[PDB]
Order: structure tokens, then C-alpha cells, then sequence
């Protein structure tokens, strides 16, 4: 992601 | 020589003294354990915190709202708060003199007997009275007659009063509220491509959406022109220094009010919820409402609110109407501040339920001195 | 130096002073209760409300009439609204002066009984009389001779009259009035597609028919031309903003007088009422009496009427007779008005019935003094 | 050689043939539409589903009574429960033979209108007829005079009939019926700390009722014993497994029939009304209307409800009254079996409208040929 | 003639022919590439290896996951496993007909978006669909209704299926997943004294996993019972011949599932998502969801798990529910299966995505032909 | 009315008591044994030297390192280290008060206990506590919030720590030490042309690296600039007298740790798992770890690291965030310090493990009394 | 209806 | 609450 | 009244 | 250790 998590 | 108001429903907790034109406490309803291995001896910390003090430290923390739509479901934690907001924050011994509380119309009524007990068992308080918050906006506005629509972070309401007689078999009660709004918009941001999860991290969503989510007056050509233009789209700075951008869910999170079918919420718009209650009432009186709605609560800040809420009324009401939404600036505390006026008033004083009374003819006395 | 006079009677208030040309109360004999629980503290309301305040209102109180049919029956309405004229309407101590009312011929007993001690003991009214409305038409009229037709709204009656010499064998009383006239139009409009149901519903209703209806000189080919034109048809728009659209029924509702048996009336039409008590009079005197006929009362508003009666005498009538009907402008307060004159009359101020006289006689003295 | 005769009034449709003993066919006049985007290609579902398809998803579908309060409003669903009936439940082709139709008395007018066309356009029905169902409820009894009183889901009425001649003056409507009553009831148990807010929730509060609730002889000491006693009280499992349990509530919401204004429904009470109806009968008839009130529909149905009747009009009548309730078992189905009765009455037949007569005269036949 | 189908998910790729009972390419979805000096030259090497290749030489490539908790971040490596699916292991050419692809729910958009396009630009392929996983289990099971609980590599999610109809509200997403128990269990085994820190050595650590980890029924008393045993003890041979053993980290760490607060993850259990996601349906299908749990994905199979989830649900649930675990052998490919079944039905080819479509619409059809 | 701390750790044994500013005992945690035939009769010569026993007389002793990346492997080896530290060193009777030991997190089980029970038995220590260093070193800087990093000669770690409660999830360790870069600069030697391969030698390596080198903030330019300059040369002496001139490698070594690929170690380098520990903390601490890293330990001292780690975090992390590094003078001692703090504080007295309780629970009660 | 109740 | 909701 | 009508 | 490296 671009957010919580690391994605 | 006064008593203490406070708003403790969902979201946050508002209080000050009768007499008071604002409220000085303003902090979450939110308490907060731990949920992390201590570590550092003599850190000197504790195993529950209350408002701001969660918010400062809710990396850490796992927060928790007492109440839920209107319903005290902890009452441990509800304590708590109470205990907080009376002396860490108005620093004042409740003990000492009477208290107005509030609620939406129709909870289960044990949740009224609950809180009556506490209040003459924890805190011992002099005297006390529930009030429905429909009825306190009202006395904010300076109104004896309109609708009041408030609509909060765990419950919006409906509530027809005329020239006081307040209409009960209109008084319609709608889930769909700030709380689940937030709660959507969480979902609708996974789409954008962020990832909340943590219950700080949907702490930090709403405040995104009070900052940055408008009401479209026309919702379809509203997305028409998000998809073809940036002007719509605008940035944001999250805690740790990222920032983000927010295109069409800038007003996409609003639009569920008027669309609860988008949370599955089988239940009718805002709009026409506040028409059926008008339609509940007789012909001769139905007029004066159209010219009295009067917002309420803090999901009425969202700008053009007011504007859409008269579109839509407009539309399914007759023509020739006046159709006029009254959402004065500071309704974001019409109810508090309804709480200090109808306090300060001489004549309510004969309404108040004495802990004589009250042990009289026990806690019941809330369904019978009280409305 | 003056006196007071009224029109007590079904539906609306009338009351003036002796020689005024004109009420200046005019407001209905409405008593008005709530029947909704009241929540605003301060709103400053009451638990009764009287005329013009319960149709401001109407939307909230259950409305009742005092007086049913000619009949008072809820005698502590009817004091208050007695009260409520005296004061708040006319602004005059009635203990002052003498006091002039009415009534409709044929009425229990009791009525008077009640009413002469009312006046005595609650108002303390230095002298009083009570007449018949028939007969003060005449006065307004300016004739010694004739029919009176005087139809309000809780009843309708006959009153020939010759040179005076009231003839009280051919009185005529009908219970159909313009009341159920309203009542009935309620059931027709269901059939219509419109529903009224509520009190306050009912006197729309009521309001609708003082400004739409009319009456038919061909209620059989009326209808004929109804079911193939809309130009029979007129709109209305009710007081929410509601348009809707009268067919129909605008002239089918004032045929019920011509044709009780609509209502399952099984009295005579009044037409047939009104020549039979001509047939009760000595055939010397009916040519006059079929020369002066005289319309009084509200419900001899509706257009054309005048031009029925005319119509349906004449048919029953022997041919070659002067049928005139006398329906002036103003005739809607012809009793009134002929109190006022009445009342002017130097020479009828024998007829006063003193407090002197009632204290030693008693009440019944109301029907010995008084005719 | 026979004829079809339903209920299509509303809440539930029964239906059979001319003869029969019981309906066939009692399914819910409900119609149903997915909400939920539909996701497994190769379901095999459709868009809209009818009575026993509804109940049994009710989770997922939409559902609309196409009647309301005995008006039939939305049309097209309407149709669609027709076509079910027909053929999906009967299994039988209408188009064969005629069809008996109800209805509540004093319906706006159109509602016949669009009857009688879509049974000759869409069904192309031979020949059909509308009675009125209090009447059909004497044909079930076998009396020929006595006062019905057809309480069903979305109307209550009462008609008077002596020796067949019934009285139009004084038939009476009442919208207060079980539909009312359930949604009352949901509001009530809000209080007790229940939600129910789905259509299928009100579904289910619906069974509650039918299966919970009775009439108390003495409210005042029915809540008097509630209140200090768990006899009373009654527990009830949910679909999902949970259990609830009933305080009250069980006896509260039946006694809105008696006390209407517990909804603000302005109205008398039921026993009021139904003595109001006796009161506009002529003193002659009124003792065999005494003796003979028939009940009838689901509403009649609440155990003690015939007592409650029988105490209330005993007060409210002159004594020595043979006051008598009839309620037979299987009231319930009344006015379907009353069908059944006339349908097969050989004399009958020539009350059918035929198509040749339709199509000569128009739709507007319904007012003259048919009652 | 046909269609390709594969589970491009995390972990492991998928892959066969619509028709096919069973995927033929089985391999990971890893891409390797080398992290030392190649020296002989002549060696025949490449810089990039992919499945099988990258599990043959892993001591001295450096592998990676182009997917990440489901979302595709390396796009670059994920073209290279998609190319090495069709050519090296389908040995087809994609170009000459279409293929499904699949997700898990509430992934980033732009996620579909490249996907979509790359399909359309690299490999040209005819047409396309984009299914969710969970719904293709379904379709494996060969049921209309149930809870399917897909439980990946990299990402857990709930969907609730009621005859179709997904219920999007409820649809639950759980980062969770088989490669943080992965991560975890490193942990845990250096505390048994073993240290993992390649990322070879991570994928030993899943062969372990894979091998000797199962579900404890009483986790409680699980370690009561490790702790003063060797019976749960069990030992397993490294690459290198060396031998380990393993003590209560056996089950340790499967329990994460149920307690993901062992690594930080502040969210609920498995069971209470899934419980949870019940809760957001309505009562009237709650208890055909309780009927019909399905399992799916590699993480359900460790022996027990079936078992400690009937425990646990019949714990939150109500009594009397038939709490049934649905959890077949082969549910390990459930995913794949499903796509199986589902392309070779006929009635599907009309959800087919075609280039013609893409090019006239863009890539953002898939938000709109496609679910 | 004391007790005793020390570094256990690898490279150096520190050790000193509680409430001193600084450890008396300093010295090389390294024992010593001969290997070459003594002859000389009355030599008066032991088997075994520890420390700076060792140090003098190393050209003739193996020396040998009973910690291997903070585990101890040469249990006999390291109980004559300790015994020296207390009696030689110290001077000092352990037996008659506690001590405090410290070690790296996340070390096999076995570690602990071993050290627990020779504590008890050899030592007959009166009570004991193993302690994280890293958290020790917030202490010595004292505060509550950071991110430690505390990098001696056999291990690195990182322990984000939030008010205290340390985030065991996010805890990273990491091989790469000290006693490596030793090692590596050995090689790095050879090829600038000097052999060093005996323990002695690599001792010596030692020194020199501990004066010589430093750390590049721009390592491919140093790179550059040493390639063509004499000015990054710098001679020094040998013990016996040879004089050796460094070149580049004077700050090749120091960037190891920023590459730890140079030693084919595959884990990132120190500033990425710095980077990463923070990812693996919640949002809204993010911005407090930035403000705060701190750093430890002996390897923190090379000139110049500080700004390398500012830089190398400064690009990874998002804009405008507060990068700071606390890199204090004395830092190589910090956790030292700390536990000298920690010792002196009177509330952590109730830590202690006395021998009661470990007599009655065993060697395993480290695991849960202690953390 | 088209007045009172909302049929 | 105790039946619709989750309160 | 008290006998035809409900007066 | 006793696992991947050498202690
Ligand atoms: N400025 C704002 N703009 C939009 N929404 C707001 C704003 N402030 C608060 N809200 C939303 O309104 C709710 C809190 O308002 P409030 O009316 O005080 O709730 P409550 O009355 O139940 O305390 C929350 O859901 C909150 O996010
Ligand atoms: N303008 C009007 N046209 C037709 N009917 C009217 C009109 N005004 C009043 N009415 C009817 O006549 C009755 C009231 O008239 P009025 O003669 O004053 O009654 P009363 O004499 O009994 O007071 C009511 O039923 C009223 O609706
Ligand atoms: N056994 C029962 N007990 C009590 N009320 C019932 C019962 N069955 C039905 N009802 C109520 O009566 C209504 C349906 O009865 P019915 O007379 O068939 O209505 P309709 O005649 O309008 O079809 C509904 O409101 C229903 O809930
Ligand atoms: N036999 C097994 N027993 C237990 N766990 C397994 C087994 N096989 C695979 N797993 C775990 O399940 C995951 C892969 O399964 P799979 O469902 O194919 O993932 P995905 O569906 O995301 O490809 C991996 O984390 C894997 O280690
Ligand atoms: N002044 C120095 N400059 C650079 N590196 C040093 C210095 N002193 C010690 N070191 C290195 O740091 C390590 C010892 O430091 P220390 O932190 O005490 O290790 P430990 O904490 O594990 O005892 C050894 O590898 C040593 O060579
Ligand atoms: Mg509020
Ligand atoms: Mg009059
Ligand atoms: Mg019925
Ligand atoms: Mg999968
Ligand atoms: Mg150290």
C-alpha cells in the first residue's frame, strides 16, 4: 500500500 | 448556585456550567488500555486512558467508545469517563450541585436506569435530569416550533415540535451516523490505495473527513467532473509525514447520508426520513415545519449540507413551500448550549429529581418525573 | 345605557352591542384541548383554548363544539366560551348590562333553565332575555309577516309569522344542518380519493365548502353535464400546499337539503318542510306567506339556493302565487342584526327579565315572562 | 362451471374455488426485489419475488405491500401478485371462469376503476364482482342482520345490516388495524432493548405478536401485576437462535385498539366507534345490533378480545342489552368463506358483470351494476 | 476452444485449462536473481530465475515476492512469472484465447488497472475477467450460500454469499495471513536456539511449517502438556543433513490465527472476523451462514484447524445453531477449481472482457463490466 | 547495600557498581591458553589468562572468545571470566549482594538459563536480573521514547521503545558486528599487502581499526579521492617497531554496515533495518522514534557514523521530519551507565529474582518474573 | 390516499 | 442492543 | 338529548 | 547457535 502496511 | 451540563453521548463529551455560553470541556469519549508489553520501569504510566490523553498516545493504545449508537455498553469505562470529565477536567466536585444529562430518543431503558443509579451511587449527585437532545436544540435556536435534526457521530434523530407538544409518534431514529460514515470512507480509501486498520488509524480518518469532505449538490455530475479533473482532488499530510491525496471520496463519503443503501443501510435518505416525519404530522401544523428545520450535531458541518438537505426537501415537498433550513454557525453545540439555557432557567428548576425521590420510588422515577 | 347582544348558537359566535349595525366578535364555538405531551418548559401554553386560538391551533387540540344540534351539553365549554367573549373578545364587564340571547324553537327545556341561571350566577347579568332566532330575522328584515328560514349549522328551522301572532303549530324543526352537510361531504370526497378524518380536518373540510360549493336548479342534468365536463371542476389548495381538485361533489353536497334521505334523513326536504308549514296555517293567510319568505342563517349562502327554493315552492305551490324569496346580502347575520334593532327598541325593555324577578320566582320564570 | 373467490385485501391473500371449505391458497400479499448486487452468475434468480418466495428471503429482498390501509397503490406489483395467485398457487386459468373481489367499504373511487379493467384486460376474466367483506362475514355467519366488524391488516370497519338493507349512513372506517399495530409494537420493544428496524425484521415482530400477545380485561392492574411479576413474561426464539424474552409488552400493544391515541391516532376507540355506528341506527333496530355484533378478521383473533368487546360495550350501553360477541373459531377467514357461500348461491349469478356489459358501459359500471 | 485459468495470488501460481480438474503448473511466485561474483565462465547463467528455478538454487539467489499481501508491487518481476506460467510451464500461447485471473476483495484499484492493461498489451490476450477468489470457492463446493474463509500467503478474507447476492458490507480483509505465521515462526525458533535469517532459510522455515505445525484444540493446556513432554517433541532433517527438533512451537505457532496479538496485529481472531461478519447480515440469514462455513486456501490445512473453528464459533454463537465447518480434502486448490467450473460454463462467456471493449472504454472497465 | 553490574557482552567485559558513574573493571572478555612447550622449570605459569593477562602475552597464547554474537558457547570459559571479574577485577565477594546481567534480545533460551543457574550455584548470587541492553541505554540517555541501537562486537540491534512498552515485534537483531568488520578488514589487509592470520594479529587489526578509521558521507567519492591522493593515507606503528601506511581501506571497512553485502552478509544495511523497525510501528509514533535515535555501543564511535546514519535515514524517511541522531559522548558505555542508573533505582528493587523463588519455581521462572 | 394518511 | 445492531 | 339524536 | 551460523 502507501499507507498502513509496507505495500 | 448552578449545576453542571454536559453532552454525553457519542463521539465527544461537551460540559460546563449553567450560564455558560460554550462548553470547556470538549474531549473523545474515548478510553484506552495498553496493548504492548511495558517495559521501562518507572515509566510511570497507567492502565487506562481517557480523551485527549488517548489521543496523544494512541499508537499505543487500544481505544474503545463506552457508547455505541447512543447506548452506554461499558459502563466500567463510562464511569471512567465521567470521573475524568468531572474532576481532571471541569475540576469540580459533582457531589456539590445538580446535573443535566442527555440522550437521543428511543434507547432501551435500562440504559436510562443505569445511568440514573450511577449518578446517585458513584457520584452522589444532588439532583438530576435526562433530556432528549432534539428538544435542547431547540431552546438553542430560541424556537418553540420546527424539526430538529440531529445527527451525531453514533445516532441521528428526528424530532417534530410544535409550539412545544412535541410529537412523539414522529420521532423517527436513524443508525446511520458520523461514526459509520467514518467507517466507510475507510473502505472507500482501500480503494484509493490506503490501508487503515489500527484503531488510530481510524482516528486519523476522521480527521480527514473533517477537514476535507464537502456535500455535492448533485452527486452524479459531481463524480462526472472528478473523473476528468484534479481541481477535485486535494492533498493531506498524515502523522508521520506521508502525504496523500484524495480524489472523488472527498464528497463520495458524504453522499451516504442521502444514499445509506451504499453500507447495505436498508433504511431510507436523511431527506426522506425528515419528510416522513413531517408526513406523520396533521395538515394544519406540517406548514410551520417546512419553515423550521433546524440542523443539529456535528455531521451538519459538512459545507453545503444545508443546501442539499433544502434541494432535497424540495423536491419531495409541495410546491410554493418555504422551504428554510436553519444551520446557524456554532450548531456543532446547540445542544450543550440548549443544556445551559433550559438550566439557567428559573422555572425548570421544578423538574429536577431529588435523590429523595429517588429513593422514594427507585430509579423507575426517571419513566415518570422525567421525560 | 346599552346592552349586549349575541348569537349563542351552533357554529359560530356573533356578538355586539345594541345598536351596532354589525358584531365586531365573530369567532367560532370552538373549545380547543391538547392531546400531546407538552415538553418545551417555558412555552407558556394552556389547556384550553377558545375560537380563533383553537383554529391557530388546531393541529395540536381536539376541538369540540359545546352546543350540538341547538343543544348546549358541555356546559363548562360553553361558560368559557361565554367568558372568553365577554373579555377577550368584546372587552366589556357584561355585570354592567343586560344581555340578549338566542335560540332555536323546540329545545329541551333545561337549555333555558341552565342559561338563565348561568347568566344569573356566573355573570351576574343585571337583566336578560332569551328569543327566538326566527323571529328576530323579521326584525332584521323589517316585516311583520312571513316565513322565516332560519338555518345554521347545528339546526334548521320554520317559523311563520303573521303580523306577529307567531304561529307555533306550524313551527318546524329539522336537525339537518349545515354540520352534517360538512360531515357528509367528508364521506363524498373519500370517494373522491381524499381522506379527512382528524378535527382539524374537518373544519378544511368545512372551509372548502364555503367557497367551492353551490347549489343546482337541475341537480339531475347537472350531474349529466359533471360526467362529461371538466368544467364542473375546480382546484383547491389545502393549507400544506396540497392542490386538489373538487368534481362533482361541489354541488352534490348542497342537494342533501333538497333530499335529506342522502344521509338516511328520513325527514322531508326543506322545501317540503317549508310548504307544509304553510299547509298548517288557515288559508286566509297563506297567500302572504308564500309572498314572504324569508332566508336567514349561513347555509343560505350558497349560490343559488335562493333560486331553488323559488323553484321547488313554485312546483308545489297552486299556480298564480306571488313565491318570492327574500335572501339579502348580510343575511348570514340576519338574527343579529335583528337583535340589535330589537334590542334599540325603547318599547321591548319591558320585557327584561330582572335579577329582582328571578330571585323570587326562580328559573322558571324563563317560561312565563319570557316567550 | 364454478367461479374463483379471493381476499385480496391486505396482509395475506387467500384464495379457492366457489364451494370450497377453506381457501387453498394464504400466502403474504408481499412482493419482493434483491437489494445486493447479485455476484454467482448462473444463480437462476430473478427480480422479483411473491408471498412464500418473499418470507423465505426475506434477508436479501425488498419487500412491498402493494395495499396499503386497503388501497391498492402500486399496481404493477399488484398485477403480479394476481398472476401468482393464478397461477402459480390456484394452478388454474382465470380466463376460464369468474371471480369474486373485495374490498373494504369507502375506498376512493379509481381504486374499483382499475380492478375491474385489469380483470378484463390483463386477465380477460368472464365476469367478475367487488362486494363489500363485512357483508360477505354475514354470509359466513348465516344471520341476515347484526354488525360486523372486519378488523384486518391494513382496515377496520364496522357495517350494520338488518335482515340484509344496510345502513351507508353508519358504516364506519377505521384505519388503526394490525399493520399499525405491528409497527407500534416494534417502537415498543425498542424500549424493552430490542431493535427491529429491516422490513424482514418487521416481518418477524409480526409472527411475535401472533403468537405472544392477548387482551387484557383490566390494563390498568394488567400493568399494575406486570410490573412486580415474571408470570407474565414470556420468552421467544428468534431465527437467528437468539432468545428474547417479553415483559408488558405483551398485553400493551393490543390495548392501542381500545386506546388509539397511543399512536396519536386522534380516533375513538374501537368499541366506541362501534357503538357510535349503533348510535346512528334507529332506535328500533339498535337491540338485535346489540345482540348480534359479529367479529371478524386476524385482528380478532388476540385471546380475551371478544371479553374485552363484550366489557366495553356493556358499559357503554343501557343496561339489560343482550350484549353478544360472536367470534367463532376460524373467524379468521370469514370473509373468504362468506365468498364462497354467495359464489355458490345459484340466485347470485345475476349479480355478474359481464364483459359484454363492461364493454358497453365502461368501467364505470362498477358504480351501478355492483354494490 | 477453451480458457486459461490461474490463481495469480500470493504464494503459489495456479495454473491449467477450463475443464481441467486439477492445475498442472503448481509452482511459487518467486523471482530470484543472483548476489555473487559469477566466475566460470561458460556457466550458461541467467540473471533472473522463476519457481522451481529459484528453489533449486536459492543458496545463492536472492529471492523476492513481486506480491505482497496481495497487491502487486514489482510489476516487472510479476510480467516475468506470468511469462514463465504461459511458455515455459502451460506451454501455450495466451494470445489465442482468454484467461481468468483472480483477486482478493478490496485491493487498490490501480492494482485491476495495470493488470488489465498488461493482459491487453503484453500478452494480447483475447479477453479477460477479474474474479474474487472467495466466490470462485463457491463455485467449488458447488454452493449458492455460505461464508467462504480464503486464506492465503499473503491475505485472509471473509465474503458472505446468500444464493449470490454477495454482501459487500460484510465483506471482511485480514492481513494476517500464512506468511506472517512464516515470519513469526522464525522468531520463535530462535528461541528454541535455530537461526533463519536468509531468505533461503525462510523458505525452509515454510517447509517446516507445512510439515510438523497443526492446531491445538486447548492451547492452554497445550502447553501445559508440551511442557513436561517430549511426546510433542518431534524432529526433522535441514538440507545440510542436519537435524532439528521441535518443541512447542509445533503449535505455537498456528495459534496466531486465533490470537494475532502474538505479532502485534491489533486486530480480532479468524473466528471473531468471521463471526463478525455474520453480525453485519441480517438475522434472517445468519443461521444459513452459521450452516455453511467454507474453508479455502493453504492455511486451512493444518489438522485441526476445522475443529478448533467449530469450537470457537459455537462458542460466540448462539445455542442450538448448527455450526458446520465445511473443510473437504483438496480445499487447498478450492480457488482454482472454482475458476475451472465456472469457465467452462456456458451461460459465463458473457462476462468476458474483450479487447474491443478495452479499447473503446480504457482500462477502467473493469470497474464496471467486471465485478 | 549494593550490587554489582556489568556488560557481559562480547569484545569487552564492563563491570562496576550500582550508583557508579563509570565501570572500574574494563577488559577483554578473552581467555587465554599457551600452545607451545613451556620449559623453563619455575617459569611460575598458569594454563589460563584472561583479559589483559591475556592482552600481554598473546604472542604466545590462543586466544579464544567464549561469546560468539552475544551467546555464550564456552560455558567453562565463561565462568573463569566472571570469576576473574569478581575476584580479581572487583575485588569483591558477588556472593554477598545482587547482580545485574545484561544480554541482546532474542538469544536461544538455553543462554538464559545457563546463566541463571551458575549465578545460583558457582556464584550463589542472592538475587538476579538478565536486562535488554538496548533498553538500558535509554536510561543512560534518559528517556522514555527511542529507538535503540545499540551495536557492539558480536550483535546489533534495534529496540523501538514508545513511554516504555517496547514493541517486541518490531525488535531487529543483526549478525553483522564489530568482531566482522575485524575480520573483513583483515582481508581487505592482504590485499594492500600486509598478512595478518593469528589471533595476536587479529588483535592488533583490532587497534588499528579503532584508531585509524572513519566513516564516509560519501563513500563513492572518498572512493575517488583517496584513489588519487596521499592525503587519506595514514602510517602507524607496529609492536615491533614496522611502520604500515593505510590507504582506502581506512574507510572500506567502516561501510560495511551500510553494505553488508561487502561480507556476503544478504541483510540490509543498518540504516535500512533502522528504517524498517520504524515501518513497523504504528503511524502515530512514527514521528516520535524519528526525533529520537539513539545510538550505543562501541561501534557508534567511528567518527562520523552519526551523519551517515542522519543522511542514509534522512533520504529513506519522508520530508520534514526531524531526523535526529543522539550520539553523546561516552555512548560506547551507555549501557553500562544505565544499569547503574536502573540498579540505583529503588523502585526496581522489586525485580529482583531471589534464590527463594528460584529454588521453589527453577531456572525457568527467568522467563517470566524477569523479561 | 392523496390527502390525510400517505395512501 | 440485543437483537438488530451489534449494541 | 336524551333519546333520538345523541344530543 | 546450532542453526544457521556457527555458534
Ligand atoms: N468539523 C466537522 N466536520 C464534519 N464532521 C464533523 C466535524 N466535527 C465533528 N464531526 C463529526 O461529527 C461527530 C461528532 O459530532 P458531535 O455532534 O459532537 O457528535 P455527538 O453529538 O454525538 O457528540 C463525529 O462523527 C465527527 O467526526
Ligand atoms: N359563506 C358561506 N357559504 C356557505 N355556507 C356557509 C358560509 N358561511 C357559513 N356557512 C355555514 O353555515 C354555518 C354557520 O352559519 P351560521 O348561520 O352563523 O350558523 P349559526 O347561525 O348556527 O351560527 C356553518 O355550517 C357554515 O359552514
Ligand atoms: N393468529 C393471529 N393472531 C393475531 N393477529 C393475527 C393472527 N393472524 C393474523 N393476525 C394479524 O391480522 C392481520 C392479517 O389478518 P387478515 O384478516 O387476513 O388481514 P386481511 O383480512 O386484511 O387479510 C395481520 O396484521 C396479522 O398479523
Ligand atoms: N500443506 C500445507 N500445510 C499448511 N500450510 C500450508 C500448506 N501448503 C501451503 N501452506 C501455506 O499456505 C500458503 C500457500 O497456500 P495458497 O492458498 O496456495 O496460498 P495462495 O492461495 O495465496 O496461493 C503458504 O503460506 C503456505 O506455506
Ligand atoms: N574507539 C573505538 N572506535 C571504534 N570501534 C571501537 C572502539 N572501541 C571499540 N570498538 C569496537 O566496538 C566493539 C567493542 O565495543 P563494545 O560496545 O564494548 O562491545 P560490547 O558492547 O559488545 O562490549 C569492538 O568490536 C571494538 O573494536
Ligand atoms: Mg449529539
Ligand atoms: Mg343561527
Ligand atoms: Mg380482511
Ligand atoms: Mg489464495
Ligand atoms: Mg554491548
Amino acid at each position: 500500500w502507501x499507507a498502513x502496511c509496507p505495500a | 448556585t448552578t449545576a453542571l451540563v454536559c453532552d454525553n453521548g457519542s463521539g465527544l463529551v461537551k460540559a460546563g456550567f449553567a450560564g455558560d455560553d460554550a462548553p470547556r470541556a470538549v474531549f473523545p469519549s474515548i478510553v484506552g488500555r495498553p496493548r504492548h508489553q511495558g517495559v521501562m520501569v518507572g515509566m510511570g504510566q497507567k492502565d487506562s486512558y481517557v480523551g485527549d490523553e488517548a489521543q496523544s498516545k494512541r499508537g499505543i493504545l487500544t481505544l474503545k467508545y463506552p457508547i455505541e449508537h447512543g447506548i452506554i455498553t461499558n459502563w466500567d469505562d463510562m464511569e471512567k469517563i465521567w470521573h475524568h470529565t468531572f474532576y481532571n477536567e471541569l475540576r469540580v466536585a459533582p457531589e456539590e450541585h445538580p446535573t443535566l444529562l442527555t440522550e437521543a430518543p428511543l434507547n432501551p431503558k435500562a440504559n436510562r436506569e443505569k445511568m440514573t443509579q450511577i449518578m446517585f451511587e458513584t457520584f452522589n449527585v444532588p439532583a438530576m435530569y435526562v433530556a432528549i437532545q432534539a428538544v435542547l436544540s431547540l431552546y438553542a435556536s430560541g424556537r418553540t416550533t420546527g424539526i430538529v435534526l440531529d445527527s451525531g457521530d453514533g445516532v441521528t434523530h428526528n424530532v417534530p415540535i410544535y409550539e412545544g407538544y412535541a410529537l412523539p409518534h414522529a420521532i423517527m431514529r436513524l443508525d446511520l451516523a458520523g461514526r459509520d460514515l467514518t467507517d466507510y470512507l475507510m473502505k472507500i480509501l482501500t480503494e484509493r490505495g490506503y490501508s487503515f486498520v489500527t484503531t488510530a488509524e481510524r482516528e486519523i480518518v476522521r480527521d480527514i473527513k473533517e477537514k476535507l469532505c464537502y456535500v455535492a449538490l448533485d452527486f452524479e455530475n459531481e463524480m462526472a467532473t472528478a473523473a476528468s479533473s484534479s481541481s477535485l482532488e486535494k492533498s493531506y499530510e498524515l502523522p508521520d509525514g506521508q502525504v496523500i491525496t484524495i480524489g472523488n471520496e472527498r464528497f463520495r463519503c458524504p453522499e451516504t447520508l442521502f444514499q445509506p443503501s451504499f453500507i447495505g443501510m436498508e433504511s431510507a435518505g436523511i431527506h426522506e426520513t425528515t419528510y416522513n416525519s413531517i408526513m406523520k404530522c396533521d395538515i394544519d401544523i406540517r406548514k410551520d415545519l417546512y419553515a423550521n428545520n433546524v440542523m443539529s450535531g456535528g455531521t451538519t458541518m459538512y459545507p453545503g449540507i444545508a443546501d442539499r438537505m433544502q434541494k432535497e426537501i424540495t423536491a419531495l415537498a409541495p410546491s410554493t413551500m418555504k422551504i428554510k433550513i436553519i444551520a446557524p454557525p456554532e450548531r456543532k453545540y446547540s445542544v450543550w448550549i440548549g443544556g445551559s439555557i433550559l438550566a439557567s432557567l428559573s422555572t425548570f428548576q421544578q423538574m429536577w429529581i431529588t435523590k429523595q425521590e429517588y429513593d422514594e420510588a427507585g430509579p423507575s422515577i426517571v419513566h415518570r418525573k422525567c421525560f
